[PDB]
Parts: structure tokens; C-alpha cells; sequence
């Protein structure tokens, strides 16, 4: 599969392939350096309204490498959330949960900012009020698959200064089969 | 000394441990640094109590440093004025607690 | 005859009143320009710090923004015993009561349940009862 | 071991130059700390174990504590003197350092010409220094016992605050 | 250019790097256990994964800060209580540091150890997390004025401060029995000082103060982390030997005896961090001083009385 490559909101992307496919030393130690980055991940929940509670029957900033963005995205705390994601250290990485944090979610109002998208990256989404702690964990999941396929600076001194994000199959088209080959369901009537 | 050849063997060992344990906590810095790739007021006065409560006990700790390693070689004389030593030492420790020195009170 | 009369939902950089029936109740195109002005006034906020927009007497006085929710509360000092403060709130302004002005009867239900998580039901129930004494329903 | 010795007091030399000759007082606490580490190394290349144990056990783990303590308690960084840099300046640092220079020749021309056996090995072992330390030596415990208890009492009576809080601003006379 | 003596100094340079990287391994396999019998109230490659993310990662040097302190603190805090590992034997011919003052030279490491939290409040330019060091200095200080009596215990009954005189002085009867005084001030100021659980955030209380571990990321907050850890694995390394048999046993090896009860040590830490909560500053600071050092003054004077009132 391909890769986009961010090199040095409003920059630009290219879709290319690996560099990996062009050193065999290389490759495995990359594939370490993935592993250690999927296995090891510490996040830094930041408090909002009413989803960050809900994570909460699922530290510091700038040792954990990983934001959830949980609330509503209010024209207020965005510069917070924009600062508190400069904080932290490359590298990052961004999960959504609800949907007043992929969208405006329900508050198209002129408070809200439509979802962090607009200022920051993210790397995976989650929808919907307020998602359960398993779809956290499934997007935790998710994440591991895409940080270990990832292409990395594993220096600033040595080699290719750039991030190579993996293009990965979207979940509605992997689950297709399953979501359409669904008959019957269990009636609302009962429990 | 350097020349009883089993001694000489633990000296050298103590400095290579020492040198080595520097040494693999600079180059793990050093590996930290390398790899990975870039993108009026004043505190208080009871602290200082606390501290200069640790120097003036550890000054008298050392005293009883000294006496620990010739306890049987000194008599009962040397447990007398130990003695008299510690009761002091204890008359400063409950002064400073009857007085309100040694708490903290949030 | 208000002291520090100011904007306690919306910034003090904020031109027009939301809850009059002129102001759209839309969001507007999201500049970056914008919130890196109020990046920088959060960068500097401690530093140009004015207590007389606050309500604050203006040497033991020493002024400190503090960081359920999360909202900021300014306090003055003395030493470590509080004189003055003032919790800055409005960080969580979703605007119910101009989307109430937006949606119908029937679609405002989730805007009422959003407004208190933890309560829910309980913060659908007084809606609707004020609807049904609107609409002359006598439930069972 | 008379290596260990040069270096240690070479390095003790430098360090406690750089303490006379600093601006910020943090690194030049950190300097006098590795001076005393110096100092334990030259204790300990002389055969006197037990002065080096308590060089770094008191000297090095009890008093730049607390000169530590008070740096970062009183919130001092060297201001107001580290904006004037008086003391790189000729007039004030040539005359006080040629009067000790001279009176370090004299005390120098002093120390030659006197005998020397030389230091030997037999290292001091703690356990001689507590048999002479409770022998011929009670009075000198007990009344050191008494001067550290008068130092005690006295720094209590005037580095107490009086006042409330972990936190104080520094008003003038303390109202 | 092989002579017999210089491959007995390599054999005992090999021991000594051997007894360092086993330490160090065996902090890092106190770390992996604490996360794993703390949730129950192979999985060992997660602490690998941990160390690979730490190397590479982006590394913070705060722009008001200086580098020399701030880089220097995790330095401390890591080597000062690994080289007061030197003095622990392990086996009749497996010491590394057979020097006079056995004990003494923990006493350095220990009375260093306050540093790291110094020069990290210091260059930490954070108010709050000076405030915390503070806090913690003064902990840990007051809970290391008793430390050296404590182990004075010890040596009185021994008689000298080399740890080989210690062991063959506990060849008949262990030290825990005639010091558990002694022994449990002994635990309490091994605790306070490496910092460990009841004795940890003492910026709780309050909230002028934050811990001094904040501002640092990566591999600094991670040699802050290790250091701790072989703290304490080396103050079970201490309290085995200094208290219970070093390497003394009636069939196993006496390495791996010493292994034995040093793990002993560590899963009864374990325990006593699942079981004792938090206690708030105060009654740390009371305890500490009003309870510690009066009562290990007491056990130093009747020891010496029993010890001399059987001097034959
Ligand atoms: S998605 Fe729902 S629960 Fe989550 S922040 Fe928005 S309104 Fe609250």
C-alpha cells in the first residue's frame, strides 16, 4: 500500500510510496522502533464536557505522546487545545472521540468550532454521543495498526526527514461484508 | 596500597564500575538526544527549620558514627558519656518538639 | 450602576450579542488568523494582566489564573491566604438557548439533555413540561 | 595513589576557582559540591577514610544542602549584583587578590624548608578515630554536643517566621 | 601479554560490569512486576517496547531553563543509588568494593541522593514544581536524619562498617531478631528516601506545589524512573544483608540465596504498597521525627548496653 509524506492545516501532501522499497538493517529496525511506539502508548486525556468523563470509567503532559480530544471544541479553549498540542513532542497523535470533536456535533452554533480538524491533525476518529470505553479501546487498536505501519526519521542528523502516514483501508469498506450480511435483529420490546 | 594484587583487583573494579556507570548513563542521554528525530515572593522559614534540623542532627549523628566502631574496645565509660551525649541530645529533640518547632500544622 | 460589567459568556474580543434575534446562529468560517491572536493573548495574558477589567483592587497581592469541568479562576494573594477571586467561566458556552431558538419542539430533547450530563432525564423532564403546559397536554 | 591525589587537588583548585569567579550562585554551589567530592578524593588518597566519608556525608550532604535550600527558598538568582559585574572589573579584583597572593607567597615560603618523611599508607580507620574520639576525648563530644545544640537554639530564634502559609511575599519588615 | 594476575583483575572487571547490568535488569523486572501484581488487586517484551519509544523520541530542552542542572539532576538520581550498590556482596567472591567504610559510602550516595531533587526545582522553571521539590528535600531529609542510627544499630553490634565483617557476624544469629526496631526504621528511611509510595507527591495537599518530575520527558523523566527503582532494589539489597542472612543458607547457593530474599524483599514492598494508603505531611513529618529518631536513639543505647553487659 501507499503513503502520504509530510515534510518540511494548511501544508501540502503528496501521495508516494515507501522509501523502505528501493538496506536490510534498516528495515528491521524500523519495524522495532514501530513496535516499541504501537506497544508503549501513554495518552493525555484532556478534560472537556461530557465525553472525558465517559473515558473515565475506560498524566502529565509532553511524556504522554497522545491527545484524546473528548469535548465540544468552544471557540474559547481551541487555543488551549491548540497550545496544549504544541506542547507535547514529535512524535503525536491525535483521537477524537465524539462527534463534537470530528465535527461541530450537534452544536453548528456560534461558540463551537467545528471539530479540531480545522487546527490540528488527527489521526483516528470516533463517532457519535458519547462513544463506549470499548470503542476507545477498538480505536486504540486501530492506532497501533497505523503506527506500525509508519515510516519515521529515526534521526535528525541521518536519513530521510520525513513522516510517512499509511493509507489504510477505511473501516466501513473492511467491514462491509459483515455490516450488509446482517438479516435479523432482536425486537425493541424486550430486554 | 597497590601491591597486595587482590585489593589492587577490587580498586580497579570500583573505578571501572564507577566509570562504566557514568558512562552508560551518558550515552544513554546521548541516545536519548540522538535518536528520535525534532519537529516578589519567598518560600518559608520552615524548611530551612527542617533542613538545619538535619545538619545539627547529622553532626550529632556523626558523633555516634564514631562511637559505633569502638563500642566493645572503648569500656563503660565511653557508654556513660554516650549516654549523658544522647540524653542531651534527646533534651534538645523534646525541647524542640514541646516548643512547636518540629510540626508542620497545614 | 454595574461594577466590571463585560462579556462573562463570550471573550471580550467578541463584536455583536448572540442572543439577539439579528445575530445568525451559525459558525462561522473558522480563521487560523483569529485563534493565533488568541493564542498569543493566552501567551501574554499573565504578563498584560490589568486588574480593573476583573473587578480587582490593585505588595503581598500577587494575581494567578488557577486552571466537574474545567474553568479558569483569577485570585489574589496574600501569601497563600485568598482575598479576591474571580472564576472566569463561559469556557463551556454551547449556546442552548439560541439553538432552542433554532430547533422545533420536538427536536430541542438532546439540546436538553446535553446541557447536564450527569443529570440526563431529569434536565429533559422540565422542558417538556413546560411544552405539554404550552400545548395543553394532560400526560397520564 | 599519589596520582589520584594530583588530580583531586588540581580539580579542587579549578573548582573553587570558578566558585570565587561565578555569576549565578546555583552552579557555583555545584562547583563547591564537586570541590568537596575533590577534597574527599584527596582524604581518601592520604589514608584518612573517615574524614572523606564525612566530607560527602556532612560537608557535601548536609551544609551545600542547606545553602541549597535557602537559594532555592529565598527565590535569589544572583540578581542586582549580577547586572552591575563588579567583581570583573580591575579595580575591585586586582587589590584584594594581590593581597592574598602575597599573603600566599608568604605562607608558602613558610611550608618549604620544613622536613618531610612523606605520607605513607596505614590508612586512619574509623575505628582508631572512636577510640580516641570517647578516650582522651570526652569533653571535646560533649561540649561540641553543646555547641551544636546553641547553634540549634540560636538559628531557630532567628530564622523562625512567625508568620502563616508555605507561601510569603517579601513585604518590607515583615509588617 | 596474559599473566595470571591481569586475568584475575578482568575476571573481576567481567564481575563487576556482570553485577551492574544485573541490577540494572533487576530494577527494570521491579518496575515490570509492579505493573503486573498491581492490576490483579509474557508480557515482559512491553518493557522493551517502553525503553525503544523513550530512545526515540524528540527531546525537551526548556528554553528558560539551563542545561547543565536540568540534564545533570536524572544523573544523580540514577547513579548515586547505583554505585551505593558497590558495597553489597552477593557470594563470598562476587563484592566489587571491599573498602573500610562498608556502610559509610551509602551514607554518601544517600546524603547525594537530595540533589537530583534540588537541581531538578531548581531548573525546572516552575513555581509549583519548586515548590514540590521543596517539599520532598525536606522529606526526605527529615527522614534520612535517622537513616545513619539506624544502621549505627548494625554496626554496634558488628562492630566494624565493612559489609563482609557484617555477614560473617550474622553467622549465627540474624540481626532482624535482636533490631526490629532498628530494622523497621531501617525499612521506613529506605522508603522516604528513594522516594517511594507512602512517601511520594508531597505537592498532594497542596496545590501552589507540583511534583519536580513534571517538565521532563523522555529519557530524563525515564532515568528518574530506573534510578528509583535500583534505589530501592538496592535498599533490599542493604536490608537483606545488613538485617536478615547475606548469603547465608543451609543447601541453595549463596547467590542465589541472596537472590532469593532480595525478591523476598521486593514482593513484601509490593505488599506494603497495596496495603498502607497515602498519609497526608504532617504526620509524615511527625512520625518521622517525633517516633523515628528518639526510638532508634533508644535502640542505639540499649544495644550497646546489652553488648556490653555480655563482653567476655
Ligand atoms: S459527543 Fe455527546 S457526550 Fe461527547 S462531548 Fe459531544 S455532546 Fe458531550
Amino acid at each position: 500500500m501507499d503513503y502520504t509524506l509530510t515534510r518540511i492545516p494548511l501544508q501540502k501532501q503528496e501521495i508516494v510510496t515507501d522509501p523502505l522499497e528501493q538496506n536490510v538493517f534498516m528495515g528491521k529496525l524500523n519495524d522495532m522502533v514501530n513496535w516499541g511506539r504501537k506497544n508503549s502508548i501513554w495518552p493525555y486525556n484532556f478534560g472537556l464536557s461530557c465525553c472525558y468523563v465517559e473515558m473515565v470509567t475506560s498524566a502529565s503532559p509532553r511524556q504522554a505522546d497522545l491527545m484524546v480530544v473528548a469535548g465540544t471544541c468552544f471557540t474559547k479553549m481551541a487555543p488551549v487545545i491548540q497550545r496544549l498540542y504544541d506542547q507535547m513532542l514529535e512524535p503525536k497523535w491525535v483521537i477524537s472521540m465524539g462527534a463534537c470533536a470530528n465535527s461541530g456535533g450537534m452544536y453548528d452554533i456560534y461558540s463551537v468550532v467545528q471539530g479540531v480538524d480545522k487546527f490540528i491533525p488527527v489521526d483516528v476518529y470516533i463517532p457519535g454521543c458519547p462513544p463506549r470505553p470499548e470503542a476507545y479501546m477498538q480505536a486504540l487498536m486501530l492506532l497501533q495498526e497505523s503506527i506500525g505501519k509508519e515510516r519515521r526519521p529515526l534521526s535528525w542528523v541521518v536519513g530521510d526527514q520525513g513522516v510517512y502516514r499509511a493509507n489504510m483501508q477505511s473501516e466501513r469498506e473492511r467491514k462491509r461484508g459483515e455490516r450488509i450480511a446482517v438479516t435479523n435483529l432482536r425486537t425493541p420490546d424486550e430486554i | 596500597m597497590s601491591t597486595s594484587t587482590e585489593v589492587i583487583a577490587h580498586h580497579w573494579a570500583f573505578a571501572i564500575f564507577l566509570i562504566v556507570a557514568i558512562g552508560l548513563c551518558c550515552l544513554m542521554l546521548v541516545g536519548g538526544w540522538f535518536l528520535g528525530g525534532r519537529a516578589r515572593l519567598r518560600l518559608s522559614a520552615k524548611f530551612y527549620l527542617v533542613a538545619m534540623f538535619f545538619v545539627i542532627f547529622d553532626v550529632e549523628a556523626l558523633y555516634l558514627f564514631a562511637w559505633s566502631t569502638s563500642i566493645r574496645e572503648s569500656g563503660w565509660v565511653g557508654f556513660v558519656e554516650a549516654a549523658i551525649f544522647i540524653f542531651v541530645l534527646l533534651a534538645g529533640l523534646v525541647y524542640l518538639v514541646r516548643i512547636g518547632a518540629l510540626d508542620w500544622t497545614p | 450602576g454595574h461594577p466590571n460589567l463585560r462579556r462573562i459568556m463570550m471573550p471580550q474580543t467578541w463584536k455583536g450579542h448572540p442572543l439577539r434575534k439579528d445575530y445568525p446562529a451559525r459558525a462561522t468560517e473558522f480563521s487560523p488568523f483569529e485563534l493565533t491572536k488568541a493564542k498569543q493573548d493566552l501567551e501574554m495574558e499573565a504578563l498584560t494582566f490589568k486588574p480593573e477589567e476583573w473587578g480587582m483592587k490593585r505588595e503581598d497581592f500577587m494575581f494567578l489564573n488557577l486552571g466537574h469541568g474545567a474553568f479558569r479562576i483569577v485570585l489574589q494573594l496574600d501569601g497563600e491566604e485568598i482575598v479576591d477571586c474571580v472564576p472566569d467561566i463561559g469556557y463551556h458556552h454551547r449556546g442552548a438557548e439560541k439553538m432552542g431558538e433554532r430547533q422545533s419542539w420536538h427536536s430541542y430533547i438532546p439540546y436538553t439533555d446535553r446541557i447536564e450530563y450527569l443529570g440526563g432525564c431529569v434536565n429533559e423532564m422540565p422542558y417538556v413540561l413546560a411544552v405539554e403546559k404550552l400545548a395543553g397536554i394532560t400526560v397520564p | 595513589m599519589e596520582f589520584a591525589f594530583y588530580i583531586c587537588g588540581l580539580i579542587a583548585i579549578l573548582a573553587t576557582l570558578r566558585v570565587i569567579t561565578h555569576t549565578n550562585p546555583v552552579h557555583a554551589l555545584l562547583y563547591l559540591i564537586i570541590s568537596l567530592l575533590a577534597i574527599s578524593g584527596v582524604f581518601f588518597s592520604l589514608g584518612a577514610y573517615f574524614a572523606g566519608a564525612l566530607e560527602i556525608i556532612v560537608y557535601a550532604g548536609a551544609i551545600m544542602v542547606l545553602f541549597v535550600f535557602v537559594v532555592m527558598m529565598l527565590n535569589l538568582g544572583g540578581s542586582e549584583i549580577e547586572q552591575e559585574r563588579q567583581w570583573l572589573k580591575p579595580q575591585v579584583w586586582i587589590g584584594p587578590a594581590i593581597l592574598s597572593a602575597i599573603m600566599l607567597v608568604v605562607i608558602v615560603y613558610a611550608i618549604l624548608g620544613v622536613n618531610d618523611q612523606g605520607i605513607d599508607g596505614t590508612p586512619i580507620s574509623a575505628k582508631a578515630v572512636g577510640i580516641t574520639l570517647f578516650g582522651p576525648y570526652v569533653l571535646a563530644v560533649e561540649l561540641a554536643s553543646m555547641l551544636l545544640l546553641a547553634g540549634l537554639v540560636v538559628a531557630f530564634h532567628v530564622g523562625r517566621e512567625e508568620r502563616a502559609g508555605e507561601v510569603l511575599s517579601n513585604r518590607k519588615d515583615d509588617s | 601479554w596474559i599473566s595470571p594476575e591481569l586475568i584475575e583483575i578482568l575476571l573481576t572487571i567481567l564481575k563487576a560490569v556482570v553485577i551492574l547490568l544485573v541490577v540494572v535488569t533487576c530494577g527494570a523486572f521491579m518496575s515490570f512486576g509492579e505493573r503486573r501484581l498491581l492490576g490483579l488487586f509474557g508480557g515482559s517484551l512491553q518493557l522493551v517496547a517502553d525503553m525503544i519509544k523513550m530512545f526515540f523520541k524528540e527531546d525537551w530542552i526548556p528554553k528558560f531553563s539551563d542545561r547543565v542542572i536540568f540534564t545533570l539532576a536524572p544523573m544523580i538520581a540514577f547513579t548515586s543509588l547505583l554505585l551505593a550498590f558497590a558495597i553489597v556482596p552477593v557470594s563470598p567472591g562476587w563484592v566489587v568494593a571491599d573498602l573500610n567504610i562498608g556502610i559509610l559510602f551509602f551514607l554518601m550516595m544517600a546524603g547525594l541522593a537530595v540533589y537530583a531533587v534540588l537541581f531538578a526545582g531548581w531548573s525546572s522553571n516552575n513555581k509549583y514544581s519548586l515548590l514540590g521539590a521543596m517539599r520532598a528535600s525536606a522529606q526526605t531529609l527529615s527522614y534520612e536524619v535517622f537513616l545513619g542510627l539506624s544502621l549505627m544499630g548494625v554496626v554496634a553490634q558488628a562492630g566494624s562498617f565493612n559489609m563482609t565483617d557484617i555477614v560473617n557476624s550474622q553467622a549465627h544469629v540474624w540481626n532482624v531478631i535482636p533490631q526490629f526496631f532498628g530494622f523497621i526504621t531501617f525499612a521506613i528511611a529506605g522508603v522516604a528516601v528513594c522516594h517511594r509510595h507512602p512517601f511520594d507527591q508531597p505537592e498532594a495537599e497542596q496545590e501552589l506545589a507540583d511534583g519536580y518530575h513534571i517538565e521532563y520527558s523522555g529519557m530524563k523523566f525515564g532515568l528518574f524512573f530506573v534510578g528509583e527503582y535500583i534505589g530501592i532494589v538496592t535498599i533490599s539489597a542493604l536490608m537483606v544483608t545488613l538485617f536478615f542472612g547475606g548469603w547465608q543458607g543451609p543447601l541453595l547457593p549463596p547467590f542465589i540465596w541472596f537472590a532469593l530474599k532480595t525478591a523476598f524483599f521486593m514482593m513484601m514492598f509490593i505488599l506494603i504498597r497495596a496495603s498502607l494508603p497515602r498519609p497526608r505531611y504532617d504526620q509524615v513529618m511527625s512520625f518521622g521525627w517525633k517516633i523515628c529518631l528518639p526510638l532508634t536513639l533508644i535502640n542505639l543505647l540499649v544495644t550497646a548496653a546489652v553488648i556490653l553487659w555480655q563482653a567476655q
